[PDB]
């Protein structure tokens, strides 16, 4: 209500460069800074800033201040999928510890794969030990592809994941589904090539 | 409470009896600043009474004066009226011209 | 030497929960400004109280003070949690801060800041230091304090260059007020002494400006040393009350005259017998049922 | 030099049960602090303390307690839990001398459940890679599955032969709910690990795909027929 973070969520491919913003109200502020929190965790801190118009980096992340704007942007360069946890935007209204910190709601991103050479597949996996205990899996697909979730009682529909095999280079989607693998999905969008 | 208060009456113009004029009550040395100050007609409150803003001195001494415009008489008695936490009652000063 | 200028500011905290501050300002002897806790914004008391300030320059320094003024409050009462069993409300905090006028151009400035009505703290150079005598307990609050180099900067601002910057200008502007001269006048009264068979006689002056005023009791040319010089009091009209007594054997009375001399006299100092057909007649008007 | 930890990192409660938790700082720390994460919403102090013992109350306070017990643990106590309540719990630590040197913790994940008969582990089995991929892909995906747990307090990770591995592994970041009522659903989680054909062609190579899970403790006494919902470890040994 004090301190302002847009937009809600962010979507970006990775690369490329990613614009995140703070608007605040607090009064005194000594200081603006930002935070990353993956989700299941703590925070971490990225940059700092404290002069009325600053600018500051840590590594791959960049933010500038403008005090007589109250107004704060946090930069990040050549986007990694790494980066998809949250950032938070935070004031302190004192210069001493006496001080309180002032918290926004955060902004969520979401880095997306460029695969730009998409191999569409499904396959069913027999699962041992032994008993199947088959699931299908939807693979390889690109990112204009969206999985859309099963309006079923039955039937259990994994939403997309993007693994990379770092030392290949190689990254995919994935989707996974259990309970009829040639008819497993359907829905908003699905792949014509399709291979089975 | 840490120190006591003094208290002093005076007239800024000379007293001719029947004629107008300003009274003072100046206060002092006083701490803590928290204090009530009353100016007093034949032992009644004197409604519209005027207080300078409160301040302190060199030695943090906190002082401040009170005045009313009131006309001086044989009959009448005036007085500054004090209460202070350093003080266990009231104190109340009569003005007495001649001193 | 000649002017000082003081900006005092008194904080009391009662409990958590309650607290004001309230700040007068004063230039010599005349108060040009006003903040109390109920008003928003500083009010001055004389016409020149801008000094040469722009609406503009002073908006932004009343700015500044407007929010000095809660954060002050707030960052005492962090300090009162901070200090636990060691210091308890209720709290007194008493600023001076000010600007001392040295022949032009020249200045000092200072900061001193007094708790529960002793001089505790002074900012100096850089950073905020306890004077001799403070009690040891504050030193971790004076380290907490001196980390925030933000507040410390501006106030280096406030006092090296603004206040004597604002206050040469004030000097200018107000001068007319500064330099005025208001004539004293004098009464004699008398009242019995401790010591049986004596009498002691008064000789009040009031209504003087400036401050500075001679009062002695002679007989003739010879100055009696027997007086006593009272504390000097203040006029509501801006101007000094003062009274001379002096003890003596009744029926010594005759002879004797109260004598002033002030700068609004110029020459004329003003010297008031007893028993003189005024002080005989203005006694008359003064009658009284002691 | 130091870090700052909270304990525990999942929690499990029943409405109108007091819990409590722990963080501990090692920095040297004066200052300490309990938050409340409410998605959407950002950050609120619930109390804080400038040593021990000693405790100001956050914006949040009311409904809760915290003692400082010492300069390096701070301890915060849920008074009563509320039903079907889920939050996020957070510990940070300050310096008296820097406002800028707060340092937080991992954080403490609390699910409220009415009925704790309810509570299950997770079941773990793991899924061969198909031939078709192989030959037409030429890489090799092996897929772990975690079905029926509640509450959603797991971690998941494979393990090749001997050693933890993350290139290559995609897991959901959302479980899912077998049976919505919703009030005690069951979930499950997906997770991938995509090696290269030749790799995993011949099966005298391990993986193990392997979840933690966080349960009951000896403390919470269970009559319940069939086994505790320990705290512990589910895998699957394939090659
Ligand atoms: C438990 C017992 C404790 C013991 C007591 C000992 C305590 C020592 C005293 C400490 C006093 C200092 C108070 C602390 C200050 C802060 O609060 C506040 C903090 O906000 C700040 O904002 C900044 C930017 O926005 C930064 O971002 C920074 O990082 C952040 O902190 N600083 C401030 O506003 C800085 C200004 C301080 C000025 C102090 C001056 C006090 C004089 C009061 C005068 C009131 C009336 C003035 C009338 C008008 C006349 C015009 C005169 C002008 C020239 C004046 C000159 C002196
Ligand atoms: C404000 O004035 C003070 C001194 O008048 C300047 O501060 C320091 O003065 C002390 C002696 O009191 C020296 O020992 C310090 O080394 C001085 N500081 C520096 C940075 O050299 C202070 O710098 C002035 N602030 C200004 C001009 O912004
Ligand atoms: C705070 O002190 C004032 C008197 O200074 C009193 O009127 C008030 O009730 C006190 N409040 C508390 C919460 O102690
Ligand atoms: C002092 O002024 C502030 C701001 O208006 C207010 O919070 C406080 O209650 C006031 N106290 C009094 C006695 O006016």
């Amino acid at each position: 209500t004090q301190v302002e973070q847009s937009p809600q969520s962010l979507v970006v491919r990775q690369g490329e460069n990613s614009v995140l913003q703070c608007n605040y109200s607090v009064t005194p502020d000594n200081h603006l800074r930002w935070f990353k929190q993956d989700t299941g965790k703590g925070l971490v801190s990225l940059t700092v800033l404290v002069d009325q118009k600053d600018k500051t980096s840590n590594g791959r992340y960049s933010a500038t201040l403008d005090k007589d704007a109250k107004h704060s942007t946090l930069h990040i360069t050549a986007t990694l999928l790494d980066d998809t946890a949250t950032y938070i935007c935070v004031v302190g209204d004192r210069g001493s510890a006496l001080g309180r910190l002032h918290f926004g709601a955060g902004t969520q991103l979401i880095v997306i794969p460029d695969i730009q050479n998409p191999d569409p597949a499904v396959y069913q996996l027999r699962d041992s030990k032994s008993s199947d205990k088959s699931v299908c899996l939807f693979t390889d697909f690109d990112s204009q592809t969206n999985v859309s979730q099963s309006k079923d009682s039955d039937v259990y529909i994994t939403d997309k994941c993007v693994l990379d095999m770092r030392s290949m280079d190689f990254k995919s989607n994935s989707a996974v589904a259990w309970s009829a693998c040639a008819n497993a999905f359907n829905n908003s969008i699905i792949p014509e090539d399709t291979f089975f | 409470i840490q120190k006591t208060p003094q208290i002093q009456v005076y007239s800024r113009h000379p007293p001719e009896n029947g004629k107008p004029n300003i009274l003072n009550c100046y206060v002092t040395q006083f701490h803590p600043p928290h204090i009530e100050i009353q100016m007093l007609k034949n032992g009644k409150k004197i409604p519209k009474v005027e207080m300078s803003d409160m301040s302190f001195s060199k030695d943090w001494s906190f002082y401040i004066l009170a005045h009313t415009e009131f006309t001086p008489t044989e009959t009448d008695t005036y007085a500054c009226r004090v209460k202070h936490a350093s003080m266990a009652e009231p104190k109340t000063v009569y003005w007495d011209r001649d001193m | 030497k000649n002017y000082t200028f003081r900006c005092l500011q008194m904080s009391s905290f009662a409990n958590r929960s309650w607290s004001r501050t309230d700040s007068v300002v004063w230039l010599g002897d005349l108060q040009t400004h006003r903040w109390s806790n109920d008003s928003a914004t500083i009010s001055f008391t004389k016409p020149w109280s801008q000094g040469k300030l722009s609406n503009q320059q002073w908006e932004k320094l009343q700015h500044m003070f407007q929010v000095y003024r809660v954060s002050f409050t707030r960052d005492i009462q962090e300090l009162v949690k901070m200090m636990s069993p060691k210091e308890d409300y209720p709290i007194e905090i008493q600023l001076s801060a000010g600007c001392e006028m040295y022949p032009g151009n020249a200045s000092e400035s200072f900061l001193h800041v007094a708790f529960q009505g002793k001089y505790v703290v002074r900012f100096w150079g850089t950073s905020w230091q306890t004077v001799p005598g403070a009690p040891s307990w504050l030193d971790l609050p004076i380290k907490v304090l001196n980390a925030d180099q933000g507040t410390s900067a501006t106030v280096q601002m406030l006092l090296n260059d603004t206040c004597p910057l604002f206050v040469r200008g004030l000097l200018e502007a107000g001068k007319s007020d500064l330099e005025k001269q208001e004539k004293p006048v004098a009464w004699l009264s008398s009242v019995p002494s401790s010591a049986h068979g004596h009498r002691q006689l008064v000789c009040h002056v009031s209504g003087f400006y400036p401050k500075p005023v001679w009062v002695m009791w002679m007989r003739g040319d010879q100055e009696q040393q027997g007086t006593h010089r009272g504390d000097f009091l203040p006029n509501a009209d801006e101007t000094w009350y003062l009274q001379a007594t002096l003890d003596v054997e009744a029926g010594e009375e005759a002879g004797l005259a109260c004598r002033v001399k002030h700068s609004s006299l110029g020459g004329q100092d003003i010297i008031l017998y007893w028993g003189s057909l005024h002080h005989i007649l203005d006694a008359q008007k003064m009658v009284w049922n002691h | 030099g130091g870090i700052i930890t909270q304990t525990p990192k999942f929690l499990i409660g029943q409405e109108g049960q007091k819990l409590t938790l722990k963080c501990q700082q090692n920095f040297n720390h004066d200052t300490m602090y309990w938050y409340r994460q409410d998605s959407g919403k950002g950050l609120r102090l619930i109390y804080y303390s400038y040593g021990a013992g000693s405790t100001e109350k956050g914006d949040l306070s009311e409904g809760y307690d915290a003692s400082r017990e010492k300069k390096s643990s701070f301890s915060l106590t849920v008074t009563s839990a509320q039903k079907n309540e889920m939050a996020v719990f957070l510990c940070a630590s300050g310096s008296l001398l820097d406002v800028r040197e707060v340092f937080f913790g991992k954080g403490t994940r609390l699910t409220v459940v009415e009925d704790l008969k309810n509570v299950f582990p997770p079941e773990v089995a793991v899924f061969e890679p198909s031939e078709a991929e192989i030959s037409h892909t030429q890489k090799a995906t092996l897929v772990c599955l975690a079905t029926g747990f509640y509450p959603d307090h797991v971690e998941l990770s494979w393990w090749v032969n001997g050693k933890e591995v993350h290139s290559g592994v995609c897991t959901d970041p959302q479980p899912l709910k077998e049976q919505p009522a919703l009030n005690d659903s069951r979930y499950a989680l997906s997770s991938r690990l995509r090696v290269s054909a030749t790799f995993w062609q011949n099966p005298r190579n391990h993986f193990r795909c392997q979840v933690q899970f966080y349960g009951l403790s000896e403390n919470d006494e269970w009559t319940q027929d069939r086994a505790k919902p320990v705290t512990q470890i589910v895998s699957a040994e394939a090659w």
